[PDB]
């Protein structure tokens, strides 16, 4: 099984272990925060200062 | 349905 | 076993006494979460301590800048809004967890002996986590803070003879001004040390004298070590109390405060509607109900004085509330009394609401007048009930 | 401190031989039938109070503040 | 049994760099 | 009486910075921002915002600082000891209308027009409670004639308020085009101070979302770990020589 | 006093009792703490060992059930004596020497440690 | 540029008139007392707030 294939690989030392929680803990936080940016993004279009028309004539 | 006084051994004594 | 060669780092005398009261400590196999409550509650106040160390290095004890500093606090540090509101949160989810443990010691009746002094430290604890939320409301200079103050502190002078003395003293100059504000941080900033010493005097004799268990027997039977059977258990509580705190932080961080302690203190005008925070309602309720301040007074005393006298009673021999249906209803009616007590607080004074808080408050204590009673009753259940 | 044997025989499962989550699924039916016909009456004392006395109180308001409508 | 130990040593300092970075991403120090 | 003392109730309006996933609309914060710097800026301060706020907001960095150039503030000492005026720059706080409460107590009939930065903070139902105040200057009920001085607003606590009407049609002209009204007005100043009062709100919503998730996947893990623990212990059978 | 067999709130009181202690397999005297009195103590010193071991293997039982979030059998539970009481005549005796003694001038047997 | 939440409360002022009818009842009443205290700012309060809840998402809706 898949999990019998990832234990064999990363579960045979504990630094590794700690290697691969920080990592994975790294890259998961790293995805989240990219899901729900679009997320975010999508729900409140329209509302972003970016994409406000007079953003540059007072000038 | 529970046994009575003399059926067990802790009760007896 | 002659310890020649060491065997076990915890067995060492380094990690010894760690070891006995953390790891090794035989618990009752049959615990609910409660007394994972009582974890959590020291968890609250670890973070009640390190958030404040983290304020206080940006507050400003001086009555012309507190409001602002807060203000900066919440503004300019970086994630310092998050550190604020943490804090006073934390407060609350600390009040909270304490109300829960507390209730869960009067339902399984964990007062009764031999964990008199575990209960008595208790009622300590509480009292001083009382004074230390005051003395931090008072903190940020508000509205509400400063007018909380006023009335609180002068309340004091409901004493006899020395009464008028106190206030004064206690204010340090006729009102609740700067003086007041630098003498409430300093004593904000020490109680929770005192508080952490009496939490540690409460577990050490708790570890006395075992722990109570939900059926209220003898427990030393079936006993478990504590780690891992119980660190796993609290940490699910752990777990679910931080999703808890998260939704308060983050999405209602208002909710469980005044919008008047958002004003600067002005003493000239009087907002419409002084109360004190939320898990001090009760008590102001009872306060307020009872007429004649002095007897109002008398009457906190009177609350903390059957507190204390709920462990030294007669016969008391069944313990749990499993095993007491009438014990049962009468805790049940309790939290339905308090609960109502904690709402009638935030009401004013006009009717129909002194009527209903000088009804809960005697009922209140007609709890605590009328548990000897029943223990006296099933002392005598044993030779009647008999099935020969 | 003591601790008091009892003369038992005790056989336990290996952890990794059983199911972990399936127990909290397998009776729910019961598991709430037994839950609201063992609390049914300390959720009556609990709910009662609470419940009565709010609907006191805004029968009361009602009745004063109609009254005092000029 | 001195090339294990040096090799968990080894194992262990990774992991120890693994965490000083994901504490303290510093693509300042990474890029160079 | 008391129905008057306490004020009319305040509604729950659809505010677009409502909901677990909702931003502030930043055109209606440069909007509202304009409504308060036109009307609003006369007798009521903010005293708690800077210029460099609105940079990133509704504001572009050169348009704040022309907005700052444009006034002037008082200056320490110089080399004389002597005070000066020298054009605000990007780091000062918004201009204060009067010299203090005296002075504005004074300037407005004894009663202090409060400081907006905390407003929707500083009320009960804060953001609704601002905006039915802005628009509900309606005509007094029959008989209860107010003094002169005052002015009728049902939400205000006693029914008597001391600021005039002043969100009228056509007030200011917007920079967009926006058509001005009454309603359109005071939704953009509501939302102006609602930012002002809790700038973090999108930051904060942000970081709650991600560790409510986050969180309750560590719970499910919890449980998880928990259950396996204790698995050795409630599936054990164990006989004890006894029966009742 | 009016408990047995004239008053069914009493009557109730019993059955409800009945009810929860078969339901977990337990005695009323087995909720009696040795810790909480110190006259429990004695009393269950003087027990036989039978008894004694028998009142252990139930509150073993009994707290094994509480962890285990069940209840006793149908069949366990019919087979049940929740009030075949065997500690309240010793309780009463030591309670009376203990009244005696105090009464005439003695120092107690046991004392209660102060925690 | 008229004003959107004036003339929805004139458009939904037909759909709770009983509130206004009450108001219209009182202000008969104190018509014809013209001495006393004579306020009664209930009914002006149970109809403002019929018409507010009415109000509540259209205004919105219709705002810019
Ligand atoms: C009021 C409504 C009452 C409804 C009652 C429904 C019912 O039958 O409940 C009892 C029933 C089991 O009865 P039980 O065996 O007596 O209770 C479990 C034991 O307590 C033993 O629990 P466990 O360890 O086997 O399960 C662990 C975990 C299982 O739960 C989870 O894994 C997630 C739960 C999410 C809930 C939202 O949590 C629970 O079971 C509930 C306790 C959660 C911890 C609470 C600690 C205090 C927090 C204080 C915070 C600060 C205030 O539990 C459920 O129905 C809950 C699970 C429902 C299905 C979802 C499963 C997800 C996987
Ligand atoms: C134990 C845990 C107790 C949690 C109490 C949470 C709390 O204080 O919520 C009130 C807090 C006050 O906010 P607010 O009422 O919106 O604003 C205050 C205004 O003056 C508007 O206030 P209002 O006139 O609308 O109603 C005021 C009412 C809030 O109204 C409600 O809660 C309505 C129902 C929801 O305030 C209370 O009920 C405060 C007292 C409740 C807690 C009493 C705890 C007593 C514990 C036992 C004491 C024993 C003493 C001796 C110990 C030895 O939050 C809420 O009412 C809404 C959130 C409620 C969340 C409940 C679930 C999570 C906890
Ligand atoms: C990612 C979220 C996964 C959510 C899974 C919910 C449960 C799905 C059904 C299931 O297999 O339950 C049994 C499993 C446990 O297996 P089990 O051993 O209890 O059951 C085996 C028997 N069958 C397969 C028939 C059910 O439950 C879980 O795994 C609970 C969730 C734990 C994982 C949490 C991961 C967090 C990651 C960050
Ligand atoms: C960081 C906070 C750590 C708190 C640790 C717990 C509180 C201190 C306890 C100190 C103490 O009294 O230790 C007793 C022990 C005496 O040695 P021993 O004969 O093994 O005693 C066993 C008990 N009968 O004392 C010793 O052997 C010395 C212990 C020194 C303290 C070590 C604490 C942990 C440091 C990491
Ligand atoms: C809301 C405030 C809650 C405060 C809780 C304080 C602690 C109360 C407590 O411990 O309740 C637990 C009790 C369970 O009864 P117990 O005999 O302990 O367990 C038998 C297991 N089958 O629980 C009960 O007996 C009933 C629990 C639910 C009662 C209220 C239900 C509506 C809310
Ligand atoms: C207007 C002014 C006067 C106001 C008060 C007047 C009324 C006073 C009280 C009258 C009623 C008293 C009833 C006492 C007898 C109870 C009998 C009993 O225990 O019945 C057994 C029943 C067991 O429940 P269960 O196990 O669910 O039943 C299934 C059975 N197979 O057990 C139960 O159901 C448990 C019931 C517990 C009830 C506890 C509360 C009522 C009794 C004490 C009242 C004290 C009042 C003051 C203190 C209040 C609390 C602070
Ligand atoms: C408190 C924390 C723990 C303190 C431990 C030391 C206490 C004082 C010394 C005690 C005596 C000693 O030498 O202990 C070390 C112990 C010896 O092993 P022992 O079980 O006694 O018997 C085998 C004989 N060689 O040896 C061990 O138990 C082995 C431990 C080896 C650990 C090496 C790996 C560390 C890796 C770096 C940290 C983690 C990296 C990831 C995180 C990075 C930072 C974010
Ligand atoms: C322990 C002290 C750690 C101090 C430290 O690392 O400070 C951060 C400092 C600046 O790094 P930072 O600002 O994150 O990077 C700029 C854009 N990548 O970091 C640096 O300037 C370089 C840090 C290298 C790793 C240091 C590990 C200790
Ligand atoms: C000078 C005239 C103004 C102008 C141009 C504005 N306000 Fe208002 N305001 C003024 C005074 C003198 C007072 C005090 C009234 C009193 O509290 O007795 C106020 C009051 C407010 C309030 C507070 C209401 C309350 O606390 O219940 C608010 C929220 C308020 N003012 C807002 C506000 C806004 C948004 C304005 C721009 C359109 C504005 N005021 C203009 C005096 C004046
Ligand atoms: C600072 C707040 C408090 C902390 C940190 C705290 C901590 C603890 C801890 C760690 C335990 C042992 C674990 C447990 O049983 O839950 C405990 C038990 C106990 N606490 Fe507290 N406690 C606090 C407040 C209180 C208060 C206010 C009371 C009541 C006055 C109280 C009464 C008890 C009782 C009776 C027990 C016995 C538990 C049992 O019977 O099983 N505690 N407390
Ligand atoms: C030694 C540890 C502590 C320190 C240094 C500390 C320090 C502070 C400081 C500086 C403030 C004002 C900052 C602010 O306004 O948010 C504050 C506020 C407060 N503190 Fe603490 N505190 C500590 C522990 C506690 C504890 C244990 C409690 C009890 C729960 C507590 C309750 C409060 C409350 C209620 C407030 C007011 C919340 C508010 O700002 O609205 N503090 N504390």
């Amino acid at each position: 099984g898949i999990f019998e294939s990832l234990y064999k690989v990363v579960m045979r030392r504990n630094s590794v272990y700690v290697t691969f929680v920080i990592a994975g803990a790294f890259l998961g936080e790293r995805a989240v925060d990219y899901g729900i940016h679009k997320l975010w993004e999508a729900n409140n279009v329209g509302k972003r200062y970016e994409d406000i028309p007079v953003l540059g004539q007072k000038l | 349905a529970p046994p009575p006084p003399t059926a067990m051994i802790y009760d007896r004594a | 076993t002659i310890r020649n060669q060491r065997f076990s780092l915890l067995k060492e005398p380094i990690s010894s006494t760690l070891n006995q009261h953390l790891i090794d400590y035989p618990t009752p196999s049959n615990l609910s979460y409660w007394w994972g409550f009582g974890s959590l509650a020291g968890i609250c106040l670890v973070i009640q301590i390190v958030t404040g160390v983290f304020l206080a290095m940006h507050y400003t004890p001086h009555v012309d800048l507190a409001f602002n500093s807060v203000e900066h606090v919440m503004r300019d540090v970086e994630g310092g809004w998050l550190l604020r509101y943490m804090h006073a949160n934390g407060a609350s989810m600390f009040f909270i967890v304490v109300y829960l443990h507390i209730f869960r010691g009067l339902y399984y009746a964990s007062y009764s002996s031999p964990r008199e002094f575990v209960w008595c430290l208790g009622v300590v604890i509480f009292l001083l986590m009382i004074v230390t939320a005051f003395t931090g409301y008072v903190l940020p200079w508000g509205q509400m803070s400063f007018w909380g103050a006023t009335v609180i502190t002068s309340l004091a002078s409901a004493i006899p003879v020395v009464g008028d003395t106190i206030v004064t003293w206690l204010w340090g100059g006729f009102s609740v001004d700067n003086a007041t504000l630098n003498r409430f941080f300093s004593l904000h900033y020490l109680l929770p040390f005192l508080l952490v010493g009496a939490s540690l005097l409460h577990l050490a004799a708790l570890h006395q004298y075992g722990s109570n268990n939900p059926l209220g027997v003898h427990s030393e039977m079936d006993q478990i070590s504590f780690y891992p059977y119980f660190y796993v258990k609290d940490l699910v509580g752990w777990v679910a109390f931080a999703i808890f705190f998260s939704i308060w932080i983050f999405y209602a961080p208002n909710v469980l405060g005044h919008p008047d302690n958002y004003i600067p203190a002005n003493p000239m005008s009087t907002p419409p509607h002084i109360v004190p925070e939320w898990y001090f309602l009760p008590i102001y309720a009872i306060l307020r109900s009872i007429p004649d301040k002095s007897g109002g007074v008398a009457a906190i005393a009177l609350v903390f004085i059957c507190l204390l006298a709920l462990p030294f009673f007669k016969s008391m021999y069944v313990r749990s509330s499993s095993f007491r249906p009438i014990y049962q209803g009468i805790f049940w009616l309790l939290l339905a009394d308090c609960l109502l007590l904690g709402w009638i607080g935030c009401q004013p004074v006009e009717a129909p609401f002194v009527t209903i808080g000088q009804i809960s408050s005697f009922v209140f204590f007609l709890f605590f007048a009328i548990t000897p009673i029943l223990g006296r009753v099933g002392r005598g259940i044993p030779n009647s009930y008999t099935t020969d | 401190k003591q601790i008091v044997p009892v003369k038992s025989v005790i056989y336990a499962l290996s952890p990794f031989q059983q199911k972990v989550m399936t127990g909290l699924w397998k009776d729910l039916p019961t598991k709430i039938h037994h839950k609201v016909s063992e609390n049914w009456i300390s959720a009556t004392l609990l709910l009662g109070p609470l419940v009565g006395t709010y609907a006191y109180v805004q029968n009361y308001l009602e009745k004063e503040k109609l009254h005092h409508r000029y | 049994i001195q090339p294990a130990d040096v090799k968990a040593a080894a194992m262990w300092g990774v992991a120890a760099a693994t965490g000083g970075l994901y504490l303290v991403q510093v693509s300042i120090l990474v890029l160079p | 009486a008391d129905e008057a003392e306490h004020g009319l109730a305040c509604p729950s309006y659809p505010w677009p910075h409502k909901g677990i996933l909702s931003s502030y609309d930043h055109a209606s914060i440069r909007r509202g921002h304009q409504v308060y710097t036109e009307v609003c800026a006369s007798c009521h301060s903010m005293s708690l915002i800077s210029y460099r706020d609105l940079v990133g907001v509704a504001y572009t960095e050169e348009e704040v600082k022309a907005m700052a150039a444009e006034i002037e503030v008082v200056d320490g000492p110089n080399d004389e000891g002597e005070m000066f005026t020298r054009p605000g720059k990007l780091s000062d706080r918004f201009p204060q209308p009067y010299a203090n409460e005296a002075a504005a107590r004074f300037a407005n009939g004894g009663a202090y027009p409060p400081d907006l930065s905390l407003i929707t903070k500083a009320r009960h139902n804060g953001q609704n409670y601002v905006f039915s105040l802005l628009t509900g200057y309606r005509d007094p009920p029959a008989g209860v004639s107010i003094r002169e001085g005052l002015h009728y607003n049902p939400y205000f606590p006693g029914g008597a308020i001391a600021m005039p009407k002043m969100l009228n049609d056509g007030a200011v002209e917007y920079e967009d085009g926006t058509p001005a009204t009454e309603a359109q007005m005071g939704k953009d100043v509501v939302s102006f101070l609602s930012w002002a009062a809790e700038p973090e709100m999108e930051e904060r919503k942000l970081m709650g979302f991600k560790w409510i998730f986050v969180l309750s996947l560590a719970l499910l893990q919890a449980a998880y770990y928990r259950r396996l623990r204790w698995s050795v212990l409630k599936s054990r059978k164990l006989v004890l020589d006894v029966v009742n | 006093f009016l408990d047995p067999k004239k008053n069914w709130l009493a009557a109730q009181h019993m059955k409800s009792l009945v009810k929860r202690l078969s339901k977990y397999g337990l005695r009323y005297d087995d909720l009696y703490d040795p810790y909480y009195d110190l006259d429990v103590k004695e009393a269950l010193n003087r027990l036989p060992k039978e008894v004694v071991d028998a009142r252990h293997a139930r509150l073993k039982r009994a707290i094994d059930l509480s962890m285990k979030h069940e209840y006793l059998p149908e069949d366990l539970q019919a087979m049940q004596t929740p009030f075949r009481g065997y500690l309240q005549d010793m309780l009463a005796l030591v309670k009376r020497e203990r009244a005696e003694r105090e009464a005439l001038g003695g120092l107690p047997l046991y004392q209660r440690s102060i925690p | 540029p008229v004003d959107q939440k004036r003339y929805l409360e004139e458009s939904c002022k037909p759909k709770c008139v009983k509130p206004l009818l009450e108001y219209q009842a009182c202000i008969k009443r104190i018509h014809g007392d013209d001495s006393g205290q004579k306020h009664c700012t209930g009914q002006y309060f149970d109809y403002w707030f019929c018409v507010d809840k009415c109000v509540a998402p259209k205004l919105f809706t219709k705002l810019k």
